[PDB]
């Protein structure tokens, strides 16, 4: 009933400024404070400051005070925020709130903002093969390395869908490159090595990149 | 500001468990207020003014505490109860988050099956060289993953990746990649992942020399 819509994903550069948009239906807009919240993952929630609707009247974290501008429009029952400067610390998800006064539980669903100078790039696909080295008793296991692409996300299959039962996507991890990467495995039955075929479909559209990668029983 | 200290960062607890979590401030404050957030969706509103539930919260919730120690309890742990639970003053300016407490599913323990992945024929023609150790549907999270080349420990070249917990048998899975240059890789020979973890009586090694896998070259 109560919602707060956050405007889509954001990519920038650093140096570079955004604004995002928080749209509110379902209470008066005017009769809750919009408060605004920084999420990097591996770090806790970090508040940035508030703005109240009605009177346009805004507090700031001392450390968000050069950073971040809030403003609020009524007749759209819309809050905004934007961050000016950016450095590859402004990377993260952002979150409205209304948060004062006590009465509405939800928060918005989120802006993700990622800061990079990376250029778009497909990945390469590389093959993690079953054997010996790969194998317990009566299971191996395979996956693919996706590897050196920008920007998040890739999204990987088996088979075109058809083998989802021990499949493992890892996180992506974002390489000191400025690339992401990730491995996707899977285990099966080692009886079924030589006589069944797996292939990997990886995807991140970016790029518009789609490879999909034969991953053979290879000899040690 | 105020600093909050959660603790534990990290927290495990079974079925029906009673679970007690802490939330300390650097300095008094009145009141403590709780947030419930979910993998991969947006915080929610749990408990305010210590004490009180938010609207749809179980019973088997509560909070309490006062002045620079407050705490919030499920006296019986259910799997929906798996999340990370943020304290929140504002006794005093700017409003401060503690770092959250992870609460995860605690279930027995289950050994680690290892696999070691040589780099790709394709990868080794561009010049770089992934090794791959995988550590597949193991329990609790903690283990130990070494890389050693030629017997020499490795050290700020290889990264690890954790799944989040196994929705059906509450597991994890880890990855954990040694990235090294072609020409590196090709001064060495063996080239070997040693994990140690509770459920192994002893440490596990996969390992392999670069030679005895059939390749280009
Ligand atoms: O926001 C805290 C609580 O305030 C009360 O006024 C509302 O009835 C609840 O829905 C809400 O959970």
């Amino acid at each position: 009933e109560v919602q707060l819509q956050q405007s889509g994903a954001e990519l920038a550069k650093p140096g570079a400024s955004v604004k995002m948009s928080c749209k509110a239906s379902g209470y008066t807009f005017t009769s809750y404070w919009m408060h605004w919240v920084k999420q990097r993952p591996g770090q806790g929630l970090e508040w940035i400051g508030y703005i109240n609707p009605s009177t346009g009247y805004t507090e700031y974290n001392q450390k968000f005070k050069d950073k971040a501008t809030l403003t609020a429009d009524k007749s759209s029952s819309t809050a905004y925020m934007q961050l000016s400067s950016l450095t590859s610390e402004d990377s993260a998800v952002y979150y409205c709130a209304p948060l004062w006064p006590l009465g509405t539980d939800y928060w918005g669903q989120g802006t993700t903002l990622t800061v990079s100078s990376a250029s778009t790039k497909g990945p390469s696909v590389f093959p993690l093969a079953p054997s010996s080295k790969s194998t317990s008793g009566g299971t191996a296991a395979l996956g693919c390395l996706v590897k050196d692409y920008f920007p998040e996300p890739v999204t990987v299959s088996w088979n075109s869908g058809a083998l989802t039962s021990g499949v493992h996507t890892f996180p992506a991890v974002l390489q000191s490159s400025g690339l992401y990467s990730l491995s996707s495995v899977v285990t099966v039955p080692s009886s079924s090595l030589g006589t069944q075929t797996y292939i990997c479909n990886v995807n991140h559209k970016p790029s518009n990149t789609k490879v999909d990668k034969k991953v053979e029983p290879k000899s040690c | 500001d105020i600093v909050l200290t959660q603790s534990p960062a990290i927290m495990s607890a079974s079925p029906g468990e009673k679970v007690t979590m802490t939330c300390s401030a650097s300095s008094s404050v009145s009141y403590m207020h709780w947030y419930q957030q979910k993998s991969g969706t947006s915080p929610k509103r749990w408990i305010y003014d210590t004490s009180k539930l938010a609207s749809g919260v179980p019973a088997r919730f509560s909070g309490s505490g006062s002045g620079t120690s407050y705490s919030l309890t499920i006296s019986s742990m259910e799997a929906e109860d798996a999340a990370t639970y943020y304290c929140q003053q504002w006794s005093s300016n700017p409003p401060t988050f503690g770092a959250g407490t992870k609460l995860e599913l605690k279930r027995t323990v289950a050994a680690p099956s290892v696999f070691i992945f040589p780099p790709s024929d394709e990868q080794l023609k561009s010049g770089t060289a992934s090794v791959v150790c995988l550590l597949n549907n193991f329990y609790p999270r903690e283990a130990k993953v070494q890389w050693k080349v030629d017997n020499a420990l490795q050290s700020g070249n290889s990264q690890e990746s954790v799944t989040e917990q196994d929705s059906k048998d509450s597991t994890y899975s880890l990855s954990s990649t040694l990235t090294l240059s072609k020409a590196d890789y090709e001064k060495h020979k063996v080239y070997a992942c040693e994990v140690t973890h509770q459920g192994l009586r002893s440490p596990v090694t996969k390992s392999f020399n670069r030679g005895e896998c059939a390749a280009a070259h």
